[PDB]
RNA sequence: AUACCCUCGA
């Protein structure tokens, strides 16, 4: 929940009164997580029960009590409504029916904390988590944090990148399983049922006769996408994680993917640290690293990142995808094909001709930029409608409706 | 007039309440007006 | 750097340690247990022990002996993780049990050796293990000249 | 060479003389063939050839004729850079004004003839004549005609009367301005008038009109007949990838112009009727003025974008407002950054390089060395092994690198420490990696920052690197002599560490023969790194210049300050190494190694000590771990019995009988003392938090526990943070500023609630948020001071005066802020200094006060001493050598050509980020003296003192004042001077709690016009709380009564009328409104007997405030000259206060309204520099009034204090150069040789006094005042105009300039900066000053 | 040793004519036109100009009679 | 290889 853009305030109409948090905050904007620098506190994250009303304010939900027990029923509450109401801490004294044994509980009854006793107590709250946001959830003994690091924490942890086998917390606020379900990473089983056929690009699930219509009974295929690069420029691969045989429920996780540990979120890895001045080296903020976590290679990450051509309609004629490059050395082309583009899953160091163009001949052949060397894992082609259709673009094509005739063989199998 | 007397209290935009909460629909549907208003606009011109 | 902790004044990282050296306790312990061949039943019994502590239910005894039980040993061999929610998470007289129940020391921590010449450190240290992150800000893609 | 470059209005002649050729088509290039068209935006006739020493069609494309050109192709061949000098002209059909000199604030068009901006713009804009030649008629010049006006007026006249429109009547006007008969007209009218409203107006009209006569300006030259076009690769069309066209904002409003243009020539050419004409014409001169500026009236928009066109003002004033990005950032090669990274391997003077951005770096430098060696032959050769990293290339990598200086510097560089020059060495990796101990001086922790290498290349840079920014030279703070290269957290754990000691331990007891011994017995472990044992050690003493002493001797020490001392230099004792070693202890150490040994063993030991710091923090595993935070037990009592507290206190409020008001700071305080005591059980049971066995007995001792060490040690942590970590947080603060009701009562280790969490929230979001605008405000303030005090460098060495600052130590309060050792080290002396008794010499002249000095005067009884400051040194441009003291960076005083002007504001601005009543009861025992008290003693020897000027100060046994406190009016003091006064004492029984007046005359007063019910009121209180009268108020008396008011004649005891001395009239001091006359009329009152007696921020932007000399809401009222003072006539609304010096009665005497409470008594001596009424001072009545060296007092203490809060130390030198820069200036009163009243530099009037005592006559000489001038306002009125355009407003400096054409002479930092000259300072001087033979001697 | 920067720079007072004066003989020393009055410990010219000002060899009267 | 917008780090 953003107050810049159109109608909100600029950073330069900052002040003080929304880049402060008010009582009004508890429950339904995160108080602790926002970005630190110039536009602090005019962005926010809405909280983990957070709800938006049907006039469009936000609602926050609370368990309505009575005089002598708390009653079950619960009910969403917008800010305007809290003034009667008298709310209490999602922690207090119970009588294993309900009724509040302690003297003074805390409560809040017009925004003004205070104690008070529970025979006047109209409102409690639903669980302590629902006053930080999502990414502020995840951090362990939050309530052992000062508000600046748990803010750091919580930017940062938004900020961690997948690495090469994914490890779960040991010690998390289980608040992970959550969060990896809820995002669209991990393969969700729509209709349980038995799992088919698995193998690592797709899931296969015969659906139970139950939950199936009459005809066409098993019917599930769940295509996994493999390495693919994401927004900033990380893999994106999701893992099965369900071998064959094994029944499966609606709403199972089939598959894992990034950052992620059979259902749960991954983000880092956890490893044996100690707390010791060690020559030195760790000395303000410093890290220093055992040649384990290179050699178990715990902490390596795929990096995908893209280069593009375009065949400009040149004033003089059209620009050619063509191998024949002018003044083009041997080995350059030796790594490149006929068609003037590198074989998927070629080696290639800083400098070296990725695509051959040339345009009247004068060459705009891709090259890699400089310091960039990597491995070809993909080459994709699109080409002008009334245009030739290149034998590389063929090629893929024919090897994406193979796949595609196999998998409806296989189904109808 | 009132608020001035000292009956009532004036209003403070620290609340929630005060604020809101948009969200995709409401500035999509926002910039589906502003479209339409324009071709509305020029429709009526054409069609008068 | 210890010299983090009191200033930017977060105890997170300590308490986090200590129930991560008690995870991995637990996880050696398990996969000890599970290498030695132990049967179903003691596997069963370490782990009610396990979730009948402090917090939480335990829900053993759902779980049929040679497949579940055994997939969950199998599972936590790396360590049993621990699920410490926001406010009402884990106190620390539950981490102590856990230490002492994981043949740990009590207070979490246990003199070290020296890597170099290799004598112990007159005071004990804190070890344990701590989830740690990388971000993405590369020194690979910072490093510019000209 | 060249200088002196000027600014003028630009001459229609002129500007054909700039151009070369007409610009006249619209279009820039053709669609079908991509060259520039005739006549247009790029054409290749009027700004040059498109590919260098080519033509248009090719019919000369020899390399031999770069002059001639062809005939079929009329655009000469010549160079391609061409194009960028190269300008055109337009021909505009009509005038049109020129934008600047008609929307800057004063409008120079308009002030030039003497009509308003609004009628200007009424004519401009087509819609009132004016009228030109008057001739013999009504109508005047200035008048203007509406259309029904003028058409009268045309049919009554007919002829004799030249009505216009437009920037064409403006111009008519313009050039008949006749600048010499209005100069004298006005000249001979400026003093006719008595008005200083009108006065300042005719001078304002005298200046510019003398501008103009002398700057060889002419008055119609405003308004533009032609106007220039940029050279076209100044205004460049960046083609899109994909054959499209980027074009400049320049470019679309060019072409508008010139597309307007057209219209217009084309549309009178016709005919057109005169309404279209005129909107065409309106057209024009609106576009032009987009072209110029935008927003300032039309606000002008692009094409399908809300974003507004960038015009030449824009352009010129560059981004980042107006600090321009281009000629003062100027992105520079030989540069890179990578993320920094801890090296503790490293010497001070090194710095870890990537073997990449090395290699990239001195790419250059291998390439020459390659080639000397002969290894590469070709070029490409050397490319080929320098990318191929050949094993060879390293070597010589090495051998480029051996020597050669680079600079690190981070993002923000706050101070010249920022940025220090490093010898590399080449590391595997792709981080630099720094020197722990210069962190500190970057303000750079290893979490992720990132810092900018740079490599010099001249061997003047590399020497200047080398010499004055290497690492080791800059140990020192600029802003004050502390060290800043010191040990840092980890290193000053460790040293902390081993150097403590403990009861009972491994190896105490026996005694070594040396450290080494020492040493031999920790590492073979028979002896614990702290235990209590005997060594004999080797010292060798300095006490003697010039003679080392050795002495060997047995200490009683522990066995890590044995093997520290080791590591000590052999200049000092071993006794400054035998305490616990805090991080302070070891600044001071490493400041007194400096002072003592040298530089290089300065170095060498901080090097030492950093090795040590981090091998023993490494030896002691110490850890943080959840048993540290130790818990007090008593805290949970605390807690129950402040929560039983509150309780009761809720249910008496309950029951009614307290307020809310009262029960909320009830509440708060009583949290607030428990939350103490807490913390005090807190640290007391963790300090002491160690029981050992010594051989039976347990004892106690310091405690061994790692917060503990992390807090006392002083590496990293406070007492306030572990009241956080192990005790209660205390109350917090609602984002409002009111506390909260409630406290945490818990802390980190236990955790806390949600609510807690949510108040801590409030809190950390208050701070986070306010950290922001902070930096902000710093860099701004840090900004306004460089550019404020830049031309400020030490030129002489003595300037000879004798002038300078009393300097005491600060005693505000009850204890002495700071010792006069601390204010005066590093300062030169003003005059002699004498012993207790005088005639003796203590320190005869300017001599350098040093740490022996300093001693010297501790040891001594000196308390005052007067010593020469910038604000002093009245030489011209620039500052001796002496009243600027020792250098803070270096030992020595300071060399010519130091900018410490520059050094002044960075280090000013550099710690801004660390920002956001009855009677005396003396300290301590001391003789009590009195200064500056005018009282006359009592019948009792009460001694009251009426006097508003006083004070009551203790003097210590030897002579120095240990502490003063501010006497108020009316005070009973036991005078007892001479007479110690045990500590606790009230020596002063002053009990205002009213404004009283004194009766300095004794007899039978007589209350004439005391009317019960009109002038005053036997109103007594309940129980007889008073057995007096209350004095009716002016407006709640009757009619009559209204102006009647009472008056206390002098009379003796007998009936004789007494007098006040000085003067004639009685003291018959006027009883006003709430007075309380408890002694009876006619009662013979004693001498000094209450007649009357009435009833009565901080942070960046407090320090903003003292810079810029602004004035706040409600100032402090002050008097204005000292005399006997008089009663307000409130009657009228505001108080008149006559004064009447004894020496010269002056009725002159201002009046203020009583809108704001004044608690002025009359009767009384004025005293000029005493305060009429409370509020905060305005710093300028301080200035006129009671001087400069008072204003200086004043502005240096206010900021001193707000820097002291924080507890960051900043030399006192530096504040006083930024005032020296700030009363640069002063105003002229008569001047007899200039203008009436005028703001000049005083260098300029003291030359021009100077001259005239040997010149025409001997009154020449012109009397002035001076004038305090704010940063932001004395930064822009500097002589120099480049200075001030690149600063802020460069419009209005820059339209200034214009008018008055100014000559800006590069004699400044910023000038040589922006021209790209070798700076006026530094290693430049020499440079600067041969210049200056070379030109100034022929 | 090292180049003494700290009492060269003390016994002329001003250390910007040492640096203009370095930089004089740095450039002499680099152009062969003179001899290192120290001799040379395998340093470059910068740093083996700064030890022949602070042994007192060379001055600003020397250089001087030298050009 | 020019200007805005967004996001992020110190
Ligand atoms: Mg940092």
């Amino acid at each position: 929940v953003s107050a810049l853009g159109p109608g909100g305030l600029t950073r330069e109409r900052a002040g003080f009164e929304v880049r402060d948090v008010h009582p009004t905050h508890y429950g339904r904007v995160c108080p602790i997580e926002t970005p630190e620098g110039p536009n602090i506190g005019l962005i926010n994250s809405l909280a983990t029960y957070a709800r938006t009303n049907k006039y469009g304010f936000l609602e926050s939900p609370y368990r309505v009590v009575k005089d002598s027990l708390v009653t079950d029923e619960i009910v969403f509450l917008s800010a305007i409504e809290e003034a009667d109401h008298v709310i209490a801490q999602a922690s207090a004294t119970l009588n294993e029916k309900g009724q509040l044994v302690d003297e003074l509980v805390a409560v809040r009854h017009l925004n003004e904390f205070t104690v008070k006793a529970p025979e006047d107590v109209t409102l409690m709250d639903v669980s302590p988590k629902q006053v930080v946001s999502v990414a502020a959830s995840l951090i362990p003994f939050l309530e052992h944090d000062d508000a600046n690091r748990a803010l750091m924490g919580s930017n940062m942890q938004r900020q961690a990148v997948p690495t090469l086998r994914a490890d779960k917390p040991l010690v998390g606020t289980g608040m992970e399983r959550n969060v990896a379900r809820d995002s669209g990473v991990c393969v969700v089983a729509r209709r349980g049922g038995v799992i088919d056929s698995v193998d690592a690009s797709r899931v296969v699930v015969r659906v139970a006769d139950d939950e199936v219509e009459t005809g066409e009974a098993g019917v599930d295929i769940y295509n996994l996408t493999k390495y693919t690069r994401s927004n900033q420029n990380t893999c994106i691969n999701q893992r099965p994680l369900v071998s064959k045989g094994d029944v499966v429920a609606r709403g199972d996780i089939l598959a894992d993917g990034p950052s992620t540990d059979m259902g749960e979120l991954a983000l880092g890895q956890n490893m044996r640290v100690a707390f010791m001045p060690w020559n030195g080296f760790n000395f303000e903020d410093s890290i220093c690293l055992s040649e384990r976590v290179v050699q178990e290679d715990r902490f390596t990450t795929i990096h995908i990142q893209e280069l593009t051509c375009v065949a400009r309609d040149t004033k003089l004629g059209p620009e050619e995808i063509t191998a024949d490059i002018p003044n083009v050395g041997e080995a350059a082309l030796n790594k490149l094909d006929e068609a003037g583009i590198v074989y998927v899953g070629a080696e290639v160091q800083a400098g070296d001709i990725l695509v051959g163009k040339v345009t009247p001949v004068k060459d705009t052949s891709l090259r890699v930029p400089t310091g960039t060397k990597g491995t070809v894992i993909d080459v994709q082609v699109f080409t002008r409608d009334g245009v030739e259709r290149d034998s590389r673009a063929l090629s893929i094509e024919k090897m994406q409706l193979d796949q595609i005739r196999k998998d409806l063989n296989e189904e109808f199998r | 007039v009132d608020i001035r007397n000292g009956k009532g209290i004036v209003d403070d935009i620290d609340h929630l309440g005060n604020r809101r909460v948009r969200c995709v629909g409401e500035m999509a549907e926002n910039q589906f007006r502003v479209g339409l208003v324009r071709v509305e606009r020029a429709v009526k011109e054409r069609l008068s | 750097n210890p010299l983090g902790v009191p200033s930017r004044m977060n105890v997170g990282q300590i308490l986090e340690t200590h129930l991560g050296l008690a995870a991995k306790g637990l996880g050696e312990k398990i996969n000890r247990m599970l290498e030695e061949q132990r049967k179903v039943a003691e596997l069963r019994k370490f782990l009610h022990e396990i979730y009948n502590e402090i917090g939480g239910r335990e829900e053993n005894l759902d779980e049929l002996g040679d497949n579940e039980i055994l997939a969950l040993a199998k599972n936590l061999r790396g360590g049993v993780p621990m699920a410490t929610p926001v406010f009402d998470g884990a106190k620390e007289r539950e981490i102590k049990a856990m230490l002492k129940l994981a043949d740990l020391p009590e207070s979490g921590q246990m003199r070290l050796f020296d890597g170099r010449t290799g004598n112990q450190f007159e005071r004990p240290t804190t070890v344990g293990y701590m989830y740690m992150l990388k971000l993405n800000h590369l020194v690979d893609d910072k490093m510019h000249a000209r | 060479e060249f200088d002196a470059i000027r600014i003028g209005l630009a001459s229609p002649e002129m500007i054909r003389s700039w151009s070369f050729g007409e610009v006249k088509k619209p279009e820039t290039i053709n669609y079908r063939t991509f060259k520039p068209e005739r006549d247009g935006l790029f054409c290749a006739k009027i700004f040059g050839p498109v590919k260098d020493y080519e033509c248009l069609c090719g019919k000369y494309k020899r390399l031999k004729h770069r002059g001639v050109i062809c005939e079929k192709c009329g655009v000469e061949v010549a160079l391609a850079k061409v194009r960028r000098e190269r300008m055109g002209h337009i021909e505009l059909a009509s005038p049109v004004a020129h934008i600047w000199f008609l929307k800057s604030l004063p409008s120079r068009i308009g002030l030039l003839l003497d009509m308003t901006l609004r009628d200007i713009e009424r004519v401009l804009y087509f819609e009132s004549y004016v009228v030109i030649d008057p001739g013999m008629t009504t109508l005047e010049k200035g008048q203007l005609l509406n259309d029904e006006q003028y058409f009268e007026a045309l049919e009554e006249f007919g002829d004799d009367f030249d009505a216009r429109m437009g920037a064409e009547a403006v111009h008519e006007l313009l050039n008949a301005i006749d600048l010499e008969h209005e100069i004298g007209r006005l000249r001979e009218e400026i003093p006719q008038t008595n008005s200083e409203t009108k006065i300042k107006k005719l001078s304002k009209r005298l200046k510019l009109m003398e501008a103009f006569q002398g700057s060889g300006n002419k008055p119609e030259w405003m308004v533009l007949t032609v106007l220039p076009v940029l050279p076209p690769d100044l205004r460049p069309l960046v083609p899109l990838d994909g054959g499209r066209f980027a074009t400049s904002d320049l470019n679309d409003l060019y072409r508008r112009v010139i597309n307007r243009n057209n219209r217009l020539k084309r549309l009178l050419d016709l005919a057109a009727p005169d309404i279209i004409v005129r909107n065409e014409k309106r057209m024009l001169q609106e576009a032009v003025d987009a072209l110029l500026d935008n927003g300032r009236r039309g606000r002008a928009i692009t094409g399908s974008n809300k974003r507004p066109l960038k015009s030449l003002a824009d352009m010129i004033k560059g981004k980042q407002g107006r600090f321009r990005q281009n000629l003062l950032g100027k992105r520079v090669d030989y540069s890179g950054r990578s993320v920094i990274t801890v090296g503790p391997t490293l010497r001070l003077h090194q710095c870890g390089l990537p073997k990449k951005m090395a290699l990239e770096l001195f790419k250059p430098f291998i390439f020459g060395k390659l080639e000397g060696r002969g290894m590469a032959t070709t070029i490409k050769a050397a490319k080929k092994m320098v990318e191929r990293e050949l094993p060879e290339v390293w070597d010589v990598l090495a051998e480029v690198i051996r020597e050669h200086p680079v600079l690190l510097n981070r993002a923000p560089t706050l101070h010249r420490l920022g940025i220090q020059a490093f010898e590399p060495v080449l590391i595997e990796g792709k981080a630099i990696q720094l020197h722990p101990l210069v962190c500190a001086a970057y303000n750079a922790d290893f979490d992720g920052d990132q810092m900018a290498v740079h490599v010099p290349l001249t061997l003047e840079a590399q020497l200047e690197a080398r010499a004055l920014m290497m690492s080791t030279n800059n140990i020192l703070s600029p802003a004050n002599g502390e060290p800043i290269i010191v040990p840092s957290q980890d290193v000053v754990m460790g040293l902390y560490y081993m150097t403590r000691e403990a009861i009972n331990a491994k190896g105490e007891g026996m005694a070594f023969a040396d450290l080494q011994e020492v040493d031999r017995a920790y590492r073979s472990g028979q002896a614990s790194l702290h235990a209590r044992v005997k060594v004999r050690i080797n010292e060798k003493i300095k006490g003697e210049d010039g003679q080392l002493t050795a002495n060997t001797r047995i200490v009683d020490t522990t066995v890590g300050r044995a093997l520290l001392f080791q590591v000590v230099p052999a200049g000092l004792p071993f006794d400054v190494v035998n305490q616990s070693m805090k991080k302070k202890a070891i600044s001071k150490l490493i400041n007194h190694c400096y002072r003592v040994v040298g530089l290089k063993d300065t170095v060498i030991f901080a090097d030492q000590l950093m090795y040590t710091g981090f091998a023993y923090s490494t030896i002691s595993g110490v850890s943080i771990g959840v048993n540290d935070f130790v818990i007090p037990d008593e805290k949970a009592r605390i807690i129950n019995a402040a929560t039983d507290e509150v309780k009761e206190i809720e249910s008496q409020y309950a029951s009614g009988l307290v307020t809310q008001g009262e029960k909320y700071n009830k509440v708060i305080d009583l949290w607030s003392k428990a939350n103490d005591e807490v913390s005090k059980a807190m640290m007391a049971n963790l300090s002491k938090e160690k029981v050992v066995d010594r051989e039976g007995k347990e004892v106690d001792q310091e405690s061994f526990n790692s917060m503990y060490m992390m807090a006392d040690s002083g590496a990293r942590g406070s007492a306030a943070q572990i009241r956080q970590l192990a005790g209660m947080r205390g109350l917090m603060a609602k984002p409002d500023g009111s506390i909260i009701e409630t406290p945490i009562t818990a802390n980190f280790r236990e955790g806390l609630n949600v609510l807690q969490y949510f108040i801590s929230t409030h809190g950390a979001r208050k701070g986070l948020a306010d950290t922001a605008l902070k930096t902000a405000n710093s860099g701004y303030l840090t900004r306004r001071l460089v550019d404020v005090a830049q031309d400020l460098v030490v030129t002489e060495i003595d300037c000879g005066t004798e002038h300078g600052l009393l300097m005491s130590p600060h005693i505000e309060g009850g204890d002495v802020v700071e010792p006069l050792g601390e204010r005066v080290l590093g300062r030169v002396i003003a005059r002699d200094v004498f012993k207790p008794g005088s005639d003796e010499v203590i320190v005869p002249a300017g001599t350098l006060i040093d740490e022996k000095w300093v001693d010297f005067l501790e040891v001594m009884s000196v308390d005052e001493v007067v010593v020469r400051s910038p604000i002093t040194c009245e030489t011209r441009h620039g500052i001796c050598a002496m009243c600027y003291g020792r250098d803070l960076a270096r030992g020595h005083r300071v060399n010519i050509g130091e900018a410490v002007g520059v050094i002044a504001a960075q280090s000013i601005g550099e710690p801004g980020t660390q920002l956001t009543a009855d009677n005396v009861q003396v300290k301590n025992g001391g003789t009590i003296r009195l200064h500056n008290l005018k009282h006359v003693v009592r019948a009792d020897g009460a001694l009251v003192a009426v006097s508003r000027s006083g004070e009551l100060a203790v003097a210590d046994d030897f002579g120095r004042e240990r502490e003063r406190y501010k006497l108020p009016y009316g005070a009973v003091i036991s005078v007892k001077e001479g007479d110690k006064v045990d500590p606790g004492a009230i020596v002063a029984k002053w009990d205002p709690h009213t404004h009283p007046i004194v009766t300095e005359v004794d007899g039978t007063v007589a209350f004439v016009g005391m009317e019960e019910g009109i002038t005053v009121k036997r109103q007594t209180d309940e129980l007889t709380g008073l057995t007096n009268i209350e004095v009716m108020d002016p407006k709640d008396r009757p009619a009559a009564g209204k102006d009647i008011r009472p008056a206390v004649k002098l009379i003796d005891a007998a009936g004789k009328d007494l007098l006040l001395p000085g003067t004639d009239v009685p003291a018959q001091y006027f009883l006003p409104a709430n007075a309380l006359v408890n002694l009876t009329d006619g009662a013979k009152v004693s001498i000094g007997d209450v007649v009357a007696r009435i009833p009565q921020t901080g942070g960046l932007p407090r320090v903003a405030d003292l810079f810029e000399a602004r004035r706040p809401k409600e100032p402090s009222i002050l008097a204005e000259i000292s005399g006997t003072i008089s009663f307000g006539k409130e009657t009228k609304g505001k108080r008149r206060l006559v004064i009447t010096p004894n020496d010269g009665s002056d009725p002159y005497e201002e009046l203020i309204p009583k809108w704001r409470h004044l608690n002025v008594f009359e009767g009384e001596q004025v005293n000029r520099g005493e305060v009429i009424s409370d509020g905060p001072s305005n710093p300028h009545d301080i200035l006129r009034l009671l001087g400069v060296s008072s204003l200086a007092k004043y502005i240096v203490n206010e900021i001193q204090d707000v820097y002291r809060l924080q507890g960051v130390k900043i030399n006192d030198k530096h504040i006083e150069t930024i005032l020296r820069q700030m009363l640069r200036k002063v105003e002229v009163s008569e001047s007899g040789d200039s203008s009436f009243i005028k703001g000049d530099q005083v260098e300029l009037t003291q030359v021009l006094e100077e001259n005239e005592q040997l010149g025409t006559e001997d009154k020449f000489p012109a009397k002035y005042e001076r004038v305090l001038l704010g940063i932001t306002k004395a930064s822009l009125s500097t002589e120099s105009f480049i200075s001030a355009a690149s600063f802020q407003e460069t419009t209005r400096v820059l339209t200034e300039a214009a008018v008055t054409g100014k000559r800006d002479f590069l004699r400044g930092l910023k000038e040589n900066v922006v021209v790209g000259r070798l700076i006026p300072a530094g290693t430049g001087l020499a440079y600067h000053s041969e210049r200056k033979r070379q030109r100034d001697l022929g | 040793a090292r180049v003494t920067v700290e009492d060269c720079l003390d016994n002329v007072d001003n250390r910007f004519e040492l640096v203009m004066l370095a930089t004089k003989r740095a450039r002499q020393l680099a152009t062969g036109g003179k001899e290192p009055k120290v001799a040379w410990e395998n340093d470059k010219p910068t740093v083996v100009a700064l030890r022949e000002i602070a042994s007192g060899l060379v001055d600003e009267n020397v250089v001087q009679q030298e050009d």
